């Protein structure tokens, strides 16, 4: 029944009168779009989803009617939803300086997606298109942190670090902007991350035992971050910095419940 | 002079250079195809940031539907053959001819106005509100805008409205009159550029 | 339609980045300092080197520059070839 959804939609867009009875109307087709299933569904959903970027409709009803539909679509499965969100972001191009809240929500919940299907090569790959530099939505400096950061933590396991490195980059150009302690400390762990993954086991050594004396940081989390920390500082280039990093992390006693504190001690003790 | 902002006026000069070749190379583009239309005559020009100024704020304002495509295809030529650099949008300058419809005569746009024009273009018999929540259209510059169609009009009117009056209001009605007495197929309306006294503000921020 | 858009004379402004992940007279990276400092401590109060950035766009950390100006000769890219844009990336 998607045609008479078509139908219907391609009605009500020549229809004049008020915006709250045109919008209600079309939330409606849109409910009845839902009820669908399979084929005949998707079919509709990408007949509203049409009809939202087309230039008749109002930029309000098809902001908010774009909004409604991103927060319908997670309750519908991994599936073929997943096309129409490719084919949703494909579509937002003459509009797409107009808003961009709900691209940037498709490309939030894609990357989601795709990270649950043990993919982020493709998730970093989509969540890259987001456009956090236009500020044409001016996001807080909140949600750039977090979505660079994303990125960078996607791109670790799908093992690129060129652009990871950039990302990090602009994280910290505009790291020092942002609020939040929990999202800073996360920050501090993922660059601790990018330092262990490229050759700064030195550098990420610091960084580990730096954020070990933390308290919101969780013991198990403490734990393994100063884990880390001892195994970035054994891997590292033996030389004064790694002798004094030996020297510090010889005083942790969580050091000594850790099973390599007998590696750094016949390290540090020399032998 | 000496050498502190004669280098701007260099830079500046480079600008207009830059523009000539880019509006020739592109020439030669179009001469090549063009596959879809909407680029019927466009005049897009390349300015670098660093010799004109942003003004106040370089503003996100929005652009007409052919405009949009225009920049789309000079962002993305600037972005194919001349990479390594992105173009900045901002909304202060520009000019457009409108073709409307007994004569045909042409308006004059000047890049601010245009939206409401496409909004009426999508659907006229709008009114204030309209333009001012479906656009993110800035303050003020607006209505002198948006007066120079309307207010202050001689008889030669082409965006006229039921509630006439001189101040402006919220809840009122455009319309169109053909006003054949309008034989010039090039009509502009300059509001705009009503005087240049360089009122202090801007003086006292310079200096 | 009722009115229609023939022309257009817009002015299209554009930014420089040429963004890398190198530099030139340190041989280790556009940030994470250069030879002449090595690590982030020992004295550097919130870390005084930064990125210069020239008019031409091109992109070093600003101590490297500073004394690629100083040590050698100041003629190659001086005051009139070589400007100072930018501090930071
Ligand atoms: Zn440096
Ligand atoms: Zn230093
Ligand atoms: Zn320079």
């Amino acid at each position: 029944m998607a045609a008479a959804v078509r139908q219907d939609l391609a009605q009500l867009m020549n229809s004049s009168g008020s915006h709250k009875d045109l919008a209600g109307k079309y939330r409606q087709i849109l409910e009845k779009a839902i009820q669908l299933s399979g084929a005949e569904q998707l079919e509709a959903l990408k007949a509203f989803v049409e009809a939202m970027v087309n230039e008749n409709v109002s930029l309000v009803i098809s902001r908010q009617l774009l909004t409604d539909f991103c927060t319908h679509l997670p309750n519908l499965p991994d599936s073929t939803a997943k096309e129409i969100y490719h084919f949703t972001l494909e579509k937002i191009q003459p509009r797409v300086i107009s808003f961009e809240e709900q691209v940037a929500s498709i490309r939030q919940h894609l990357a989601s997606i795709y990270e649950k299907e043990e993919d982020w090569r493709n998730a970093a790959q989509v969540l890259v298109g987001i456009p956090l530099e236009t500020g044409q939505k001016q996001y807080n400096v909140d949600y750039k942190l977090e979505t660079y950061l994303k990125i960078a933590r996607l791109y670790l396991e799908d093992d690129d670090p060129v652009q990871a490195e950039a990302y990090i980059n602009r994280a910290s150009l505009l790291q020092n902007e942002s609020t939040n302690e929990q999202l800073q400390i996360h920050y501090k762990v993922c660059y601790a991350r990018v330092l262990d993954y490229r050759r700064k086991f030195i550098e990420a050594a610091q960084r580990y035992n730096e954020l070990s004396y933390k308290t919101i940081v969780h013991e198990s989390e403490r734990l393994e971050a100063l884990k880390h920390a001892l195994h970035c500082t054994i891997l590292a280039s033996a030389g004064q910095q790694r002798s004094r990093m030996l020297a510090t992390l010889f005083k942790d006693e969580r050091c000594q419940q850790l099973a390599a504190y007998g590696i750094l001690e016949k390290m540090y003790l020399d032998r | 002079c000496g050498c502190q902002f004669t280098s701007k006026l260099e830079g500046m000069f480079r600008d207009m250079s830059i523009s000539n070749t880019t509006m020739d190379e592109f020439r030669q583009h179009l001469q090549a195809t063009g596959v879809s239309l909407g680029g019927v005559d466009l005049t897009v020009r390349v300015l670098t940031t660093g010799y004109w100024p942003t003004q106040s704020a370089t503003p996100k304002c929005n652009i007409p539907p052919a405009p949009r495509h225009a920049f789309e295809i000079f962002r993305r030529f600037y972005l194919a053959k001349h990479s390594g650099r992105q173009l900045t949008l901002q909304h202060h300058m520009g000019s457009a001819d409108l073709n409307a419809t007994t004569r045909k005569h042409i308006l004059q746009v000047s890049t601010f106005q245009m939206t409401i024009l496409m909004l009426f273009n999508n659907r006229e018999k709008y009114t204030f509100e309209e333009i001012q929540q479906e656009t993110d259209i800035p303050e003020r510059e607006l209505v002198r805008a948006l007066q120079s169609l309307a207010c202050g009009k001689p008889t030669q009117r082409v965006l006229t409205k039921e509630p006439k009056s001189k101040e402006i209001e919220n809840g009122h009605i455009f319309t169109v009159n053909d006003q054949f007495t309008s034989k010039l197929h090039r009509v502009k309306i300059q509001t705009v550029a009503a005087k240049q006294g360089e009122s202090d503000p801007e003086r006292k921020e310079t200096r | 339609k009722r009115f229609e858009v023939k022309k257009w004379n817009a002015v299209a402004l554009w930014a420089w980045d040429i963004v890398v992940d190198n530099c030139a007279i340190c041989r280790n990276h556009i940030m994470d300092l250069c030879i002449e400092c090595q690590a982030n401590q020992a004295s550097a109060t919130s870390e005084e080197c930064t990125v210069a950035w020239g008019v031409c766009n091109h992109a070093f950390h600003f101590h490297c520059i500073s004394r690629w100006l100083k040590t050698r000769q100041v003629c190659p890219l001086d005051n009139r070839e070589w400007e100072f844009q930018k501090y930071g990336h």
